[PDB]
């Protein structure tokens, strides 16, 4: 009934859409203006009047200035109708036009695609009130992010130094992405997962750089969390032995040591360390002046456990009525994750059963599946 | 309801565009001559000698455009351009006077997927899959119903399970199933082989799987078959030795990218593995990995489907009893009953007898038999 | 920490860690002491049907005045038990007398640490015995400490059952108190449904030697 | 001598060497035991043998006494030692105490010699599984299994090898007084165990039985020639 | 620390030596105990733990001999197995000569039996640190000894977790020490545990030993009642 209504009507919105196409005609080929008009003699005229190329500036030499810019042709050149002199920067992004070569609109600087898609502005669907069995951790995580962020003259009366770095440690899940999630989420700061996999590259000299480029555009950034992951794979023990052809990843992980706290402050940003087997971190990194409030995610409780249940089964069709104490009791030593796993194995033998309704009974069969495996 | 909302509108839209449209069209003048007007003062907005590379884009209006020379140059867009196909790294088409952004035209891409995807319906399918109806019921609930009728996970809440593991002996029907999975399914199935992402320096390995994956989410909605990983990392060492450290670097990044920080589309995988206590316990993590599966070697009735099936393309002679074969009850797997047949007609051809024969079976058996 | 008698970093030698994780592994068994006495009761592992109850032995008898109950490793309990009964014997022999619980229990601890032997035993004992200070229970973990407790649990639902004792047990009870109670925490953490034939169950009183109860009597508390 | 250690617990709490004897146990042959009024019955796989190859040789079953007889799984050495350790054991107890050993006895003492080659501090663990049968002296048809982890049960019936698993459900199904009421049936429920892994019928099932304190019995191939035809009738019958 | 750190028989590269370090950290996880000493009397005052309401507190305080007390912060087997080796030696002198074992000589006997299994590669050291209360011929003696045994005569000395507040009382009050009565010596013993102690938590006539030794007296053990005269009698805050 309803089903074949659907498929009737679909039927006629696929006609009519194919009668558009072939009555009006839109199509693009090789390159298009489908959206009409588009006219451009202004911006032609201007384009003219611009159209610049760009270099990087080096140096002011005397204080009319003496701008000095390097791309395929060198240049000694100065002035503009832009003011700002050299927005008080030299090595910029200079854009200049031709044509006597003196005209000027400063830009940002150039980064690596890398990093720049790394950036990772989206934000994460979760939010705190989701997480449960880790109450405490997750208690530490916020003051230490939030404090210093919100409301922070509080936090800067008692004369305390503002703590910065953590590192996430537990068993292979435990809510510690779905924490780092919450935090990225909820935050209002430049935010920057980072995949270790992408700091690995063909021989010397690409972590070090990306590294570094990375810092720097956090520094520029008014205040940054970065959201370092996979620190098992980047930055191990420094011992040689044979990794004296590896010593790469080594090298990588010292630049990055020496930019978290060398000779230069850091800076405003607050460093989240993923991990789950935090003992062949390197003892530079664990310094506790580069990573302050190591947390630990353990195994959820009781309580911990049914408040996991409860949020999973936020989802509709459930049963009116769970008994998620017992549910939590049937399965002890259960990651979050496994709590998850026996919500979708309940909904999956839902449908296995062809029931719209997860009931206990699913649950428990859920269980005993994940159980038995 | 919805399906009053729907309908309505739906008939809404059908009225409205056909009727007045029809009606311009009945006065089809105005409209060719405007298109004709554009088409050329398009073409007037110089077309000469003309190529760039899109580094990056500013904003609207504005964007880097680099020629083979480097000619980084910066230039303001022609909005008569296409619009949000500037995906940085496209190339570009630029005036030879004002380097004016006008067109945009890759229409070649690394043959990656081209490699990684030969023969997408394989000539095997479920009825080419003898037995095995349990996991193949279990695989079609972990793997198509979810895309063949995205409808009934939607309306009672959970999404489908991600990783799905085959474990069993060295031949079961693992790729059988997987190219019959492929077959059925509309999506596009990926093969990959875990002998070819240990890459000779460090980081390739993870960068091509970075890039399997981020392949994998945009091209199709579909599958990735991962086979044996066990001669990857099995687990996280104690990270000693520089190979060793960066391959379990690369599964660190294959678990990332099961389940990371920032999402997953509706591409599932498909692990096949002959070991399974050995694998990281990490890895199989049920958030990211569940449905794990037996493939055990097949037992008598099994192996009487697997050799009708496979010698259903085989006119088997009256004299000739598949159950001589069947008698052995030892190590036979599908792959083991296919090469039984196989050396069996490869002994008859070479005997010159057209028809084989049961002695023949006989000896493919044997000489099948590795133990 | 690697190796076979080293240090841990963090202090224990990780093979009384390894060794408390079996024991929680194991199975579950209860010990309660009383004026009155001191009753054990201890959930069976019964494997799949065709098991008389008398195929898996989780008490055993010391002397005619113990009785000790086991979570862990079958054969290992075997050898601890055969270790405690000679050292009682000999005392016996030796002094015209019986050990104390607390004796026998460091006895059998002292023997437990020596690590010949390259591993510790994966037993965990309970010893409810009567001695001059009345019945007292005795706990003893791989590691060799032994305390004597008011009521105790180890196995599997070790930290559950002694949770439940925590909320039930009071200094004042008697032997009938301790079983029931004892009994009806067993049925709620046992396995599956409390068949009779599922459970060991043996008291030692001031008065009657250590008993194992018969069928019948176990029945009868069961529906009590 | 070596004094070095072995067996060495592991993070989870369990022994990786005892588990890999136990499936080098499970990955042999299969054989199965049950217990009578009077009767204890124990068939097991010959596991093919060449034309050209003795049978005397091969002793997978072993009669360590006039009441205890053990069936083997794992490797033939092994099977040899722990068998002539457990019949010199026995010879000592019959010195001891001039009575026949019990099976649960001669049990105590396998499990005893497994721990102890378990925790030698350095030795191999015998990976094997042992299944007796016997009767005491007053006589009880007791039937008692041992795992290489050296814990040992009292079992009314048992089943070890490859198939152990498959012929454990089974038996636990369709069991009862009526099947092992007397010899009547009850070879008859050995075999049809046995052939639970089918087409085996004449190539394997090498059987023996022990009645109440008479002696013990290798069953010839004419009379198990005997009760599979009749047990194939009862089975088209069925059908 | 990579390799080094395994079996007291490998020399890390720096002179250190980390088995024995882990031991000593093993001392400090244990509970606390604290020893003190007048002209004429010796009291070890110690924390026995409650690992569960259901079980008794582990004693911690052990009569070796007539003269010589100990309490013990460690593993309890380790610790075991050196009471029994001291009674012995304690028996072992008293048949020779029929004299108290002088405790300096006792307490470098163990030192050197604690220090044997520390320079060959089959064994380990005894994670278990002791207070030595004892009455020679010279007097009373307080001894602390580790598994390094490093012994130290001292006045006053504390030992397992939590040893640091006993530490501070006891150099605090050392001047009063050496010149009160047995009272106040098993007084500011007290205080000491109770410095030690979490401000929530008191002692009762559950939680702590007092072993007493010195002239006159051969050291005895206080537990459960013993203990309730000293603990009614002391201060509160
Ligand atoms: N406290 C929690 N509240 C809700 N869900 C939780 C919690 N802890 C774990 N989970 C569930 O477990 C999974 C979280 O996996 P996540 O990636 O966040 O873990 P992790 O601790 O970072 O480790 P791993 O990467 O090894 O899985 C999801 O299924 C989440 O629902
Ligand atoms: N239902 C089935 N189960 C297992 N194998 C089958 C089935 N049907 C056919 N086969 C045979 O199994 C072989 C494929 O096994 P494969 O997937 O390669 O095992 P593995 O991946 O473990 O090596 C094919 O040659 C095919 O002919
Ligand atoms: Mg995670
Ligand atoms: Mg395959």
């Amino acid at each position: 009934t309803y089903s074949r209504q659907i498929k009737q009507v679909e039927d006629d919105i696929q006609q009519l859409l194919k009668k558009i196409n072939e009555l009006t005609g839109i199509k693009e080929s090789d390159t298009g203006l489908a959206p009409p008009a588009l006219w451009d003699l202004a911006a032609d005229k201007q384009t003219l009047q611009s159209e610049q190329p760009l270099q990087v500036a080096r140096c002011t030499k005397i204080i009319k200035y003496i701008i000095n810019v390097k791309q395929f042709a060198k240049f000694v050149v100065d002035l503009s109708d832009q003011v700002a002199p050299t927005d008080i920067e030299e090595g910029m992004r200079v854009g200049v036009d031709r044509n006597k070569y003196q005209i000027h609109i400063p830009l940002p600087p150039k980064i690596d695609p890398t990093v720049t898609m790394m950036q990772v502005e989206e934000k994460p669907d979760v939010t705190y009130s989701d997480v449960g069995g880790c109450k405490e951790q997750i208690e530490k995580l916020r003051e230490v992010v939030e404090t210093p962020l919100l409301h922070p003259e509080r936090f800067v009366n008692l004369g305390i130094e503002p703590p910065k770095g953590v590192l996430l440690f537990g068993p292979p899940g435990t809510g510690k992405t779905l924490c780092a999630r919450a935090v990225a989420n909820r935050t209002d700061a430049c935010f920057i997962r980072v995949i270790g996999s992408e700091l690995v590259q063909k021989y010397v000299g690409e972590g070090a750089r990306m590294v570094r480029e990375l810092f720097e555009m956090a520094r520029t950034k008014k205040a940054c969390l970065i959201f370092f992951d996979e620190i098992d794979a980047i930055g191990g023990a420094r011992f040689d032995d044979g990794a004296g052809g590896d010593n790469e990843v080594q090298r990588t992980m010292l630049e990055l040591i020496n930019q978290l706290d060398g000779f230069d402050p850091r800076g405003n940003i607050k460093v989240l360390m993923a991990t789950n087997r935090p003992d062949t971190l390197d003892p530079a990194l664990m310094r506790p002046g580069r990573l302050d409030r190591k947390i630990e995610f353990s195994l959820p409780d009781l309580e911990g456990r049914t408040h996991i249940f409860k949020i999973h089964a936020r989802s509709m069709s459930v049963e009116r009525d769970i008994r998620f104490e017992l549910l939590a009791r049937l399965c002890p030593n259960s990651t979050g994750a496994e709590i998850r796993s026996v919500c979708t194995e309940a909904g999956m033998f839902a449908i296995r059963a062809r029931r719209k309704i997860a009931t206990e009974k699913d649950f428990l069969e859920a269980v005993n599946k994940v159980i038995k495996s | 309801r919805l399906k009053l909302l729907k309908l309505e509108r739906i008939k809404d839209y059908l009225l409205m565009e056909e009727e007045f449209i029809r009606n311009q069209e009945q006065m089809k003048p105005l409209e060719e001559k405007q298109e004709e007007e554009r088409s050329k003062v398009d073409d007037l907005r110089g077309t000469p000698m003309s190529v760039g590379t899109l580094e990056e884009i500013i904003d609207d209006n504005h964007a880097i455009v680099s020629t083979s020379v480097g000619s980084e140059h910066y230039v303001s867009i022609l909005s008569f351009v296409d619009k949000d196909l500037l995906e940085p790294g496209c190339s570009v088409l630029l005036n030879h006077k004002v380097h004016a952004v006008i067109g945009v035209l890759m229409d070649d891409t690394d043959p990656l997927v081209t490699v990684m995807k030969v023969e997408k319906a394989p000539q095997e399918t479920y009825a080419d899959i003898g037995g095995l109806d349990n996991q193949i019921q279990e695989i079609k609930e972990s793997v198509e119903l979810p895309l063949t009728h995205p409808e009934y996970y939607e309306e009672m809440g959970i999404k489908p399970p991600k990783g799905v593991i085959l474990y069993g002996p060295p031949g079961t029907g693992k790729t059988l199933l997987a190219k019959a999975v492929a077959n059925q399914t509309s999506a596009t199935f990926l093969r990959v082989v875990g002998s070819e992402l240990i890459q000779k320096y460090l980081g390739d390995g993870p960068k091509l799987v970075r890039e399997l994956f981020r392949v994998a989410e945009e091209h199709a909605p579909s599958i990735v078959f991962i086979d044996e990983i066990d001669a990857i990392g099995t687990k996280r060492y104690d990270s000693n030795s520089g190979g060793e450290r960066e391959i379990q670097r690369t599964m660190l990044e294959l678990l990332n990218q099961l389940d990371g920080f920032d999402s997953r589309g509706d591409v599932k995988v498909i692990m096949a593995t002959n070991r399974i206590e050995t694998l990281d316990p990490a890895l199989i993590r049920p958030g990211r990995i569940d449905r794990k599966i037996e493939f055990p070697l097949p037992d008598e009735k099994t192996k009487k489907r697997i050799f009708q099936i496979h010698t259903s393309r085989m006119t088997l002679a009256d004299d000739v009893t598949l159950d001589d074969l069947i008698m052995a009850k030892d190590d036979l797997s599908g792959a083991d009953i296919k090469a039984i047949c196989t050396e069996a007609g490869l002994m008859a051809l070479r005997e010159r007898r057209m028809k084989v024969t049961n002695e023949d079976f006989k000896k493919s058996k044997e000489n099948v038999l590795y133990k | 920490d690697r190796g076979v008698n080293t240090f841990s970093p963090e202090g224990r030698l990780f093979q009384v860690e390894y060794a408390i994780e079996a024991i929680k592994l194991g199975s579950t068994a209860i010990g309660i002491q009383t004026s009155e006495g001191v009753c054990l009761a201890v959930e069976k592992r019964i494997t799949s049907p065709l098991m008389e109850p008398s195929s898996i032995e989780k008490i055993v008898e010391i002397d005619a005045h113990i009785g000790c109950a086991m979570s862990g490793l079958i054969a290992d309990a075997k050898t601890l038990i055969d270790k405690a009964r000679v050292e009682t014997q000999n005392h016996w022999f030796t002094y015209n007398e019986t050990m104390t619980v607390e004796s026998v229990t460091q006895a059998v601890s002292n023997l437990a640490l020596q690590f010949a032997m390259s591993r510790p035993f994966g037993v965990a004992l309970l010893f409810g015995g009567v001695d001059e200070k009345g019945p007292q229970l005795f706990h003893m973990d791989p590691s060799g400490t032994f305390v004597q407790c008011d009521a105790r649990a180890i196995g599997s639902a070790s930290e559950g059952a002694q949770s439940s004792l925590q909320e039930v047990y009071h200094k004042s009870m008697t032997l009938k108190e301790a079983i029931k109670s004892s009994l009806i925490i067993l049925k709620q953490v046992m396995e599956e449904k409390l068949n009779a034939t599922n459970i060991e169950l043996a008291t030692v009183q001031p008065g009657q030697n250590f008993h194992m109860f018969t069928k019948e009597e176990l029945e009868e508390v069961i529906k009590d | 001598s070596y004094d070095r250690a072995i067996t060495v617990f592991s993070p989870d709490g369990h022994l990786f060497q005892v588990e890999y004897a136990q499936e080098a146990v499970k990955k042999g042959s299969t054989a199965v035991g049950v217990r009578g009024r009077d009767i204890v019955v124990l068939g097991v796989e010959k596991k093919s043998v060449a034309k050209l190859q003795d049978e005397r040789t091969v002793r997978k079953i072993c009669a360590l006494d006039d009441n205890v007889c053990m069936a083997f799984a794992g490797l033939t050495a092994d099977a040899r030692i722990v068998i002539n350790r457990a019949r010199v054991e026995c010879q000592s107890h019959r010195l001891t105490v001039e009575d026949p050993v019990t099976v649960e006895y001669i049990t105590r003492y396998i499990a005893s010699l497994k721990q102890r080659y378990t925790q030698s501090n350095g030795r191999r663990p015998f990976g094997i599984s042992a299944l007796i049968v016997g009767f005491d002296f007053d006589g009880t048809p007791r039937l008692y299994q041992t795992d290489p982890s050296g814990t040992y049960h009292a079992w009314k019936a048992n089943a070890i090898g490859r198939g152990a698993k498959s012929v454990r459900e089974f038996l636990e199904k369709n069991y009862t007084d009526e099947a092992i009421e007397t010899d009547d049936l009850t070879i008859k429920l050995v075999i049809k165990a046995l052939l639970e892994v089918v087409q085996s019928g004449g190539k394997n099932i090498e059987l023996a039985v022990m009645r109440r304190d008479q002696s013990l019995k290798i069953l010839n191939p004419e009379e198990i020639e005997k009760y599979v035809a009749e047990i194939e009738k009862e089975k088209e019958e069925n059908e | 620390r990579n390799q080094y750190d395994n079996d007291v028989t490998v020399w890390s590269p720096q002179g250190r030596i980390h088995q024995i370090e882990y031991a000593m950290e093993a001392v400090k996880q244990g509970s606390a105990t604290v020893g003190l000493k007048s002209k004429t009397h010796a009291v070890l005052v110690a924390l026995k733990r409650a690992q569960s309401e259901l079980a008794a507190h582990q004693k911690k305080i052990l009569h070796v001999d007539n003269h010589i007390g100990i309490s013990i912060a460690g593993l309890t087997a380790d610790a075991r197995l050196l009471c029994n080796f001291m009674r012995q030696e304690c028996l072992d002198s008293r048949f020779v000569f029929d004299r108290p074992l002088p405790v300096s000589r006792l307490v470098s006997l163990i030192g050197s039996k604690t220090q044997i299994p520390t320079q060959r590669y089959g064994r380990r050291p005894y994670g278990v640190g002791l207070l030595i209360a004892g009455y020679d011929d010279m007097g009373p003696h307080i001894f602390q000894t580790c598994p390094s045994a490093n012994y130290f005569d001292c006045r006053a000395m504390s030992i397992g977790a939590r040893s640091q507040s006993a530490r501070t009382y006891l150099e605090r009050h050392m001047s009063e020490f050496m010149e009160c009565n047995l009272n106040e010596l098993v007084k500011h013993g007290l205080r000491a545990l109770r410095e030690t102690l979490p401000a929530e938590q008191d002692l009762t006539t559950k939680n702590v030993s007092i072993g007493i030794v010195g002239k006159d007296l051969e050291f005895t053990i206080y537990d459960d009642d013993d203990v309730s005269p000293f603990l009614e009698g002391l201060e509160e805050r």
